[PDB]
């Protein structure tokens, strides 16, 4: 296994997720965003693949369509306790 | 058929080397390199190969 992660890369959603490769339109708002006084952007779909980014941790940069058609951009990753960082 | 000679023994000789370039190729977008209907590109040259 330590002789394979190195050569680890951009995955594709078919692979390790079909059900988020088949997502479309659904009735949920883009996640990093809510104003009840403005209209909510629906998530309207998500990219193919995703890219592997290398360090100590391999954090994934995940695109994402909203309902506009506006891009936003994420990382996705895990051993983490983001509540603090909502605090601060 | 007094000739009966068969085959016996193919070599594999893959001098492709991945991510490299030669200077006579100039490429475009849509240059899908599949080989062999595999194109990890992504993969890295090893895995690749
Ligand atoms: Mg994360």
């Amino acid at each position: 296994i330590s002789k394979q992660l190195p050569q680890l890369t951009s995955l594709e959603l078919q692979y390790v997720s079909p059900k988020l490769l088949m997502c479309r339109d659904l009735e949920l708002a883009v996640p990093g965003t809510y104003d009840p006084n403005q209209p909510i952007i629906r998530i309207q779909s998500i990219a193919p693949s995703l890219q592997v980014i290398t360090s100590k941790q391999r954090p994934r940069k995940l695109t994402l369509m909203g309902s506009n058609g506006h891009e936003f951009v994420f990382l996705l990753k895990g051993h983490e306790d983001l509540r603090q960082d909502e605090r601060v | 058929m007094k000739d009966r000679m068969k085959t016996v023994s193919v070599a594999l000789v893959l001098c492709l080397n991945v991510g490299v370039d030669p200077p006579d190729v100039v490429k475009t977008t849509p240059c899908a390199r599949l080989e062999c209907w595999i194109d990890p590109l992504s993969m890295g040259p090893q895995k690749a190969l």
